[PDB]
């Protein structure tokens, strides 16, 4: 759960 | 251990808070466990998403 990829900012 | 919220962010999964630009976050990778003392839950927050307090 902490490794999953950075999600897109606003 | 706290950090801040730079923008809102909306979770629908049981897994992620929700969380609103300039809320604290206590921290319990790139998501990191945190508790919100605002809403009581606790949950993956995108640490891209806050900065150090």
């Amino acid at each position: 759960l902490a490794r999953r990829p950075l999600p897109p900012l606003p | 251990t706290t950090f801040v919220a730079l923008y809102d962010y909306e979770s629908w999964i049981e897994t992620d808070l929700s969380f609103k630009k300039g809320e604290r976050l206590q921290i319990v990778g790139n998501w990191w466990l945190a508790h919100s003392v605002t809403t009581g839950r606790t949950g993956y927050i995108p640490s891209n998403y806050v900065a150090p307090s």
